[PDB]
RNA sequence: GACUUGGGCAAUGUGACUGCUGAUCAGCAGUCACAUUGCCCAAGUCUCUU
RNA sequence: GAGACUUGGGCAAUGUGACUGCUGAUCAGCAGUCACAUUGCCCAAGU
């Protein structure tokens, strides 16, 4: 049934969808953002991954408030190659893997 | 894996070492892919192309060792014998490797 | 490289054998020398050992965290071989190499 | 950017470049094995490479304005070896030229 | 003008900009190249009089 | 234990699968795993197979 | 009769964060002369900046993400004690009294 | 009939290569179609966007391993809707993340109405070593694969 | 005094579900090096040309 | 003009070789959460 399919999939991260059909699962972010960063760097040397780091309470309090509390955030460090500086965060989650 | 290229070695030692078995028996083996080089001598160089999978099912090699890849679905001629060396895991392994 | 050079003509599924495969004459005295318990020291029993069997010493400091040195030996033989330990260990593990491999 | 001022970025490279700059004035630097072909007169023989390992080796024979000196050049590449060979030979026939 | 762009990007479209047929197909539009000096000039064979 | 304190150049830091615990560098943890697929064929098949 | 530079050890108690870096490979490093050894008590201004600066690379090379203490300690006279000897020595004490 | 006159194609997933190969050869054997395949082994990355559309203009059935189908359908290369049949062989492996149950929750993003029949295959239904319960099992099963 | 219902407090367990660590295996991707023979341009030295 | 020879800018591939990174599943250990069963105790009622 509709019933039992939505609410045993649909209750976990949401997926993402372009405005061109394209599909981007949770799942497959880290894969993702691994292959770019593979793409990027210029040298042989120059080989470079993402830094994952995860929060502390005080940080956890001073960025999120009191909605942070129990809960797990990652901070995500990109390489300076890249676009991003801004050191992104993840929501609170029930685990350090989510 | 590595179980694997260790007995094919002992057998064809074996095999070769014995006057019954030395006609009778071919021994084969594989694994998954990052394929492990299957000489010993260190060479840089391989010639041979044919796959494991062939020889086993034309009848060259009639002794085939496998490692968690051979258990699933393999369509083969009809085998007399299967051998589990190692303990049983899983009930899905079981009744495959069945 | 001053090393890594392979002319022991022996194949690599036997070239352990070759410290076998020298002549009694270097082979019995240093046989003698290494079963011998009077030595003075560690050290001194594997440097007159290595010096029987007329195998030059190269010893030099492998940088480390530790605060005892962690030193490495090198014997410049035809046949590519290297240990390493703490200095302390060094010598006796250089006695440990040699009395299992020259049988 | 810091400066703003071309005539002072001309300063700091003048003052990096000027012995390279008086060298290289009195004498152009050219490509080493153009130079040897253009030096018509030491006629380089640069025999057929050939490879061990992963390590190629080119022998040259060049007439070093008095005798046919031999010279060998090692690289990990056919190009590679040939360029150490020719500007092993070019050095060997300046110090002859002396 | 794309300031945030990769250096790799920069340096291909670098070259194609400084490449041999988009200098071309300025001068050729730009109607310069009509008057080039090329030909080795021999008066008596390769040209004809006002 | 000799090899834990080789000191090898500047390398990737490794962490488990959910970052608190450390790893060795790629090339120490590759050494370790040959010689303890040794010792484990080793202790379940025999001499002979080691 | 022996012990560390009187300039090091300041800097070693006074600066905490500093001192958590310090490893026995930089103190090697300071193989300080006769004078400085005998007479002057401490190493020179030269060695000194040379010993700040090694320590200072120390936290950023390969060095850093780890842990020197447990050979250093003995340098400004730390020692590490596990619980259950801590208690065992009380309880030995109330042993010999009684 | 051609993909942009609404052509359909056949996709028949597999866990592993030699699995995968051999149902190829077995499909190519029993049926005329000129059937493809796709595994990381040799390589598809550089089968691109328009080297796919002349692939699957190419071929009518697509044998090949789940992850090189998954990276396909995600990247929307082909729709679900042209897609007329999906069969995964080993579907007891579909639970978790696993590729096949990922496949299984990108169908519902598109539009219900046209997703392709779903026939899964297989000899076991029990994954694990939790075969005590096995109701629940079957009741996950079919809900990851709608049928 | 049977009969019925309900609740609470206990202990003795079972069935699973996640979380962390380690190991095993399958599954994808980004590369890089490099022998081999080809093709198109740029500039060179020489025969010839002259 | 005919050409040989070299460095280049490349365009191609036929090889082949090795490197690196990630996902997923399984097992083991540990930790924690859900429900359920068993032996009791006591109470609330109605007739």
């Amino acid at each position: 049934e509709l019933y039992e399919i939505k609410g045993h999939f649909q209750d976990d991260i949401d997926p993402f969808t372009n405005e061109n059909g394209a599909v981007l699962l949770p799942n497959n972010a880290l894969a993702i953002l691994h292959r770019y960063c593979q793409t990027i760097p210029t040298d042989a040397f120059g080989f470079v991954i993402p830094w994952f780091h995860v929060l502390q309470e005080d940080e956890r309090d001073r960025i999120f408030g009191v909605s942070a509390k129990g809960k797990h955030v990652i901070s995500i460090n990109m390489p300076v190659n890249c676009m991003l500086r801004d050191t992104i965060y993840s929501d609170p989650m029930d685990n350090v893997k989510t | 894996r590595y179980t694997c290229k260790c007995i094919y070695g002992l057998l064809l030692n074996y095999i070769q070492s014995t006057p019954e078995l030395r006609n009778v028996l071919t021994p084969q083996f594989m694994v998954g892919r990052n394929n492990i080089s299957p000489d010993f001598e260190s060479v840089l160089e391989r010639k041979w192309q044919k796959s494991a999978i062939q020889q086993f099912r034309d009848g060259n090699a009639n002794l085939m060792i496998c490692s968690s890849v051979l258990e699933e679905g393999i369509d083969v001629q009809a085998c007399n014998h299967v051998f589990i060396l190692d303990p049983v895991k899983t009930f899905n392994m079981y009744v495959q490797s069945k | 490289e001053a090393g890594s050079v392979d002319h022991t003509g022996m194949r690599l599924c036997d070239r352990h054998n070759y410290f076998k495969n020298f002549y009694p004459t270097l082979k019995k005295e240093a046989i003698e020398a290494i079963n011998s318990d009077e030595y003075e020291s560690s050290k001194d029993k594997a440097m007159d050992v290595m010096s029987s069997l007329k195998i030059t010493p190269k010893i030099s400091e492998v940088e480390s965290s530790s605060l005892v040195p962690l030193l490495s030996v090198e014997l410049n033989c035809a046949f590519d071989v290297v240990l390493m330990a703490k200095e302390t260990d060094i010598y006796d593990h250089i006695i440990d190499y040699f009395r299992t491999m020259l049988i | 950017l810091d400066c703003r001022d071309l005539q002072r970025t001309w300063e700091v490279i003048f003052n990096l470049f000027e012995p390279e700059l008086q060298e290289f004035t009195r004498k152009v630097p050219i490509n080493h094995i153009r130079q040897l072909v253009e030096h018509k007169h030491a006629k380089p023989v640069f025999s057929s490479p050939i490879v061990e390992g992963e390590t190629v080796m080119v022998s040259c024979q060049f007439t070093c304005m008095e005798k046919t000196i031999k010279v060998y050049g090692f690289g990990s590449n056919k190009d590679q070896a040939k360029l150490s060979a020719a500007k092993h030979a070019l050095q060997q026939l300046s110090k002859c030229d002396a | 003008k794309y300031s945030d762009w990769n250096e790799g990007t920069l340096t291909e479209v670098k070259s194609k900009l400084v490449s041999n047929r988009n200098l071309l197909f300025c001068l050729i539009d730009a109607d310069i190249p009509k008057t080039l000096n090329t030909i080795q000039f021999t008066p008596r064979y390769t040209w004809l009089p006002p | 234990v000799s090899l834990d304190l080789m000191n090898i150049g500047v390398q990737p830091i490794r962490r488990s699968k959910s970052l608190q615990c450390l790893r060795d560098p790629s090339k120490k943890s590759f050494v370790k795993q040959l010689f303890n697929d040794f010792l484990y064929q080793m202790k379940e098949y025999g001499i002979y197979a080691a | 009769g022996i012990s560390l530079p009187h300039n090091v050890l300041a800097l070693w108690r006074e600066n905490p964060e500093f001192a958590k870096i310090i490893g026995p490979h930089n103190l090697r490093d300071l193989a300080l002369g006769d004078e400085e050894s005998l007479v002057k008590g401490n190493c020179s201004d030269i060695n000194y900046n040379r010993f700040v600066e090694g320590c200072r690379a120390n936290g950023q090379s390969f060095y850093a993400g780890a842990d020197f203490s447990s050979e250093v300690n003995f340098c400004v006279g730390l020692v590490t004690i596990p619980n259950k000897v801590i208690a065992d020595t009380l309880e030995a004490l109330l042993g010999v009294i009684v | 009939k051609p993909i942009e006159s609404g052509g359909k194609r056949a996709l028949f997933m597999c866990n592993t290569v030699e699995l995968a190969r051999q149902q190829a050869m077995a499909v190519r054997r029993c049926t005329n179609f000129k059937v493809g395949f796709y595994v990381g082994e040799q390589g598809v990355d550089d089968w691109t966007r328009g080297m796919w559309s002349d692939e699957i203009k190419k071929n009518q059935v697509l044998v090949g391993t789940a992850q090189v189908f998954l990276d396909m359908v995600t990247q929307t290369y082909v729709a679900l809707s042209s897609l007329s049949v999906v069969i995964i062989d080993e579907c007891h492996h579909g639970t978790g993340h696993h590729p096949f149950r990922e496949f299984m929750r990108l169908f519902t993003i598109a539009n219900q109405t046209k997703l392709p029949r779903v026939v899964g295959l297989t000899g076991v239904l029990i994954k694990g070593n939790e075969i005590t319960n096995v109701a629940t099992k079957l009741k996950e099963l079919e809900i990851t694969y709608r049928g």
